[PDB]
């Protein structure tokens, strides 16, 4: 059915460890992250 | 039951990316053949070259200005009927109509040298008809659009030739038919000015007027729609037009005693000249006098002067009682009233008919 | 394929009906293209103008607006018909010839009202209606015929001979709005082909007469002209003006061809266009009055 | 579909097979359809009236009255060909331009008797005749073609019957289309046809133009501020309204090109369209 595809999507998604320091420096705190990405079209063609 | 045209060409005037799935198509000639027709059709006293003045800044603010001359076939070959219908939209009845088509197609486009590409088009068609390089030779027609692919700034778009609208397969559109849309501006049926039934087969035609004046020319585009014969929609489109034929007829050209042969034939005693001395021996003395006439006509309208419209055969519509749609869609990011066509045969050979009365 | 359905009238006599079995393939008019029509379309009544029966100068208008259809296989009840004008496939077509005179392959059809003895025509009491059909020429003989009925017309405000036998007309002008309107049209052909260029064309009538001499052929050219066989002995033509602009105009091409155009409109305006041509297959080369042939649409 | 044989000689050179095998897309126009004929029907001798070779007028007039054919393909003992005429539903049409303006994509073709120039043509020597083939050129240049060649044979009987020649010009005469002019007939001398075929063609043009602007100016005296009198009109109708239908334009073919080269030039083929 790559006829009605219709502009799919697709995403992502990562998380990041952390540090425990102390001292003259601000506090950390966990980070998360999302991504997305769609779909390309392309076709092929041949005579006869 | 249908065939197809293919072609490539630059997308400065036509953009298959914005323009609607069954939108009319029009292509022009080598933009070469206009100063040689020029030049030598030009009217006595008129400046043949303030065409090639406007010519040449069409080019100069179009891409790729280095390839004219040579026609190797990369040239603006297709345009649509939006952008002439955008060009002239001052002219039309319809203002607002008029007016938001001309915005749309401008934002739509890359709306950066866009309205400078509109004025060089504008005075172009301007300076077309002021040497009698009349632009109804230069335009002709293709079938709406049913595919295209583009790359960057060139396309390769196919069209149906003649048949049915429906009956071909545009196969990647939502449904696999498309119907005719055309801009609410060009839209003109002359039977309900002309107050006749409007029952049965009707065919489609494209007029191309023309206002000849000093330093004041116009040039609308009609896409007209009647019931009226093949050949009598000339006579029918006159009396609508009677006031422009007039006002052609008296500021076209800008730039002498009778002989009563009749009287002198009918009455005899008259200075004959029989053939004896036509023979070639002294034909000077024989044709002495014999009259004087005193005559010539220089200054007068020719019948390609006093033109105002040209009109063509495009198509029918063979379902009686047509009832064209018309509504208010999105065209790019702005909304354009369309009226919609369904079921109509294209055909018919590219002849052009002047109506010059 | 497009046709039309005739819905012929009940109660109708059998010996009409028999009549109008004999209609095989003639050819009707219609003022509004439709499936389904009323037998008062085709009914002369239809042509009236303004209470009257039309004239022959208001039939010629009236068949240019209308449009054409050809008679097919009639039933009792039915009566097909189908459509000519419109672009439309028609496998093997036909027509019954209605004129006196004979047609051969290659002629181009013509359609005029009759012009000659009372038009042949189905009259029907019960309905109170009558049906005239059309006739049909090649495009040579109706040329001429227009030629001859547009002279006796500015004559108020004849003969012609085919393959070697003479006919005459009755040419009916009873009325006067249709007749003033053949005048306007005919003077606008004249006044449009009149240029700059008229000058020199009428400059060489001298050495035309010359060339008419020793030539044995441009004689038959001078004596069927009347006017430049009168002038060239009887005017001089003062010699030559200049031109505007000589160093890249052609004054004479215009003349010669805005002509061109004027010729060609002049035929169909004044009387009617071509609608048929005529190539029959596997038959006569000659057909005669009163029988059938397959034609090509146009 | 609807295909015509025309039946090859016997006892040909292969010199004028070889010639034969080259014109594939070439224009045959016959006089009745059949589905056998005969050489006599293509050749130019079935073309000519009244004995002597047609005329220009002539041949114009012939085009019309006479039915036209495209060939398909050529055999060695065999030669076939299908009709532009009623119904034929011709699959693969294809037609080599023989004009020397070139063609483009939704172009209309005409046909034109040879007027530029010497007409090429397989000449079979053997069987002692020749096969003439139509010139195809675009609608649009149809009308300027035949009023530039007419006009151009006017101008020397014009040099010729004045006592002084009014030679002041603006150069040559040039048909411009795509970018490409043609230049014809650059030297006075090598009067081929100027009044070979032509020659007729511009009297019946001088004769009706004449009368055109002189009726009117002999029947309302006002526009410039014994006698039959209806006689006149009555010829001049019949006359101006025949010469109008032999300078006539019908298009017979359209171009519509298909996944290949948009422009063309003389000597290519393309697949066209039956209008």
């Amino acid at each position: 059915e790559l006829a009605y595809v219709r502009d799919g999507v697709i995403q992502f998604e990562v998380q990041q460890p952390m540090i425990a320091r102390d001292g003259p420096h601000p506090v950390d705190q966990p980070v998360h992250n999302y991504m997305v990405k769609r779909i390309h079209k392309r076709s092929l063609s041949a005579a006869f | 039951t249908t065939q197809l045209i293919q072609q490539v060409s630059l997308t400065d005037f036509f953009r298959p990316d914005i323009e609607h799935a069954g939108s009319i198509v029009l292509i022009l000639r080598h933009p070469s053949d206009m100063i040689g027709e020029a030049n030598t059709l030009t009217q006595a006293g008129r400046d043949p070259d303030v065409l090639l003045e406007g010519l040449r800044n069409l080019f100069n603010a179009c891409t790729a200005p280095w390839t004219v001359g040579e026609g190797g076939g990369l040239r603006a070959y297709v345009t649509s009927l939006s952008f002439i219908a955008a060009c002239r939209a001052e002219e039309y009845t319809d203002k607002q109509a008029a007016d938001a088509n001309r915005t749309a197609i401008v934002s739509a486009y890359g709306c950066s040298r866009m309205e400078t590409r509109l004025i060089r088009f504008s005075e172009c068609l301007r300076a077309m008809v002021q040497c009698h390089v009349f632009p109804h030779r230069f335009i002709s027609f293709f079938g709406s659009l049913l595919e295209y692919t583009i790359q960057d700034n060139l396309c390769n778009i196919t069209a149906v030739a003649k048949g049915p609208q429906e009956a071909a397969r545009t196969d990647k559109t939502s449904t696999r038919r498309v119907t005719a849309n055309i801009p609410a501006c060009v839209f003109w049926d002359v039977d309900k000015d002309l107050h006749l039934s409007a029952d049965g087969l009707k065919h489609v035609f494209l007029v191309f007027v023309y206002t000849q004046r000093r330093q004041r020319e116009g040039v609308r585009l009609h896409l007209a729609l009647s019931q009226l014969n093949e050949q009598c929609f000339g006579r029918g489109i006159g009396f609508l037009l009677g006031r422009i034929r007039a006002e052609n007829a008296a500021w076209g050209t800008e730039g002498t005693r009778a002989l009563p042969l009749v009287q002198l034939s009918n009455d005899p005693t008259s200075p004959r000249c029989s053939i004896g001395e036509i023979t070639g021996v002294n034909w000077n003395l024989a044709r002495q006098r014999l009259y004087q006439w005193t005559g010539d006509f220089r200054g007068l309208p020719t019948q390609l002067s006093c033109m105002y419209a040209a009109y063509t055969l495009i198509g029918t519509i063979p379902s009686e009682s047509v009832r064209y749609t018309r509504r208010m869609e999105r065209f790019g990011g702005y909304n354009v009233p369309t009226i919609w066509l369904e079921g109509v045969v294209w055909g018919g050979t590219n002849t052009w008919n002047e109506c010059y009365y | 394929p497009f046709e039309i359905e005739v819905l012929l009238p009940g109660e109708l006599s059998p010996a009409e009906t028999s009549a109008l079995q004999k209609c095989e393939g003639k050819i009707i008019t219609f003022s509004t293209l439709r499936h389904r029509a009323s037998l008062v379309d085709i009914a002369l009544s239809s042509y009236y103008i303004n209470g009257a029966p039309p004239d022959t100068l208001s039939l010629l208008e009236a068949y240019r607006m209308r449009f054409a259809a050809v008679i097919t296989r009639v039933i009792p009840g039915k009566l097909l018909a189908h459509a000519i004008g419109v672009g439309t496939p028609t496998p093997g077509l036909f027509i019954q010839n209605t004129s006196p005179v004979d047609l051969c392959n290659g002629d181009y059809i013509c359609l005029l009202p009759p012009v000659f003895g009372s038009a042949d025509s189905i009259r029907l009491d019960s309905v109170g209606l009558e049906i005239v059909f059309p006739l049909t020429i090649p495009q040579t003989l109706m040329r001429e015929i227009i030629a001859k009925v547009v002279a006796r017309a500015v004559e108020r405000t004849d003969v012609i001979c085919y393959n070697g036998r003479r006919y005459e007309l009755e040419t009916n002008l009873q009325h006067r709005d249709g007749s003033d309107a053949a005048i306007r049209t005919l003077v606008l052909n004249l006044m449009f082909s009149i240029n700059e260029g008229c000058l020199l064309l009428l400059a060489l009538i001298p050495t035309l007469l010359v060339q008419g001499a020793h030539d044995g052929y441009v004689n038959l050219l001078i004596q069927t002209a009347n006017c430049v066989r009168e002038t060239g002995q009887l005017i001089n033509i003062p010699p030559m003006p200049r031109i505007q602009d000589g160093h890249r105009r052609f004054p004479i091409y215009e003349t010669i061809s805005s002509w061109i155009s004027t010729s060609s409109r002049l035929g169909d305006t004044l009387g009617t266009r071509a609608i048929l041509r005529v190539c029959v297959f596997d038959g006569p080369s000659t057909v005669h009055p009163g029988d059938r042939t397959a034609v090509i649409q146009v």
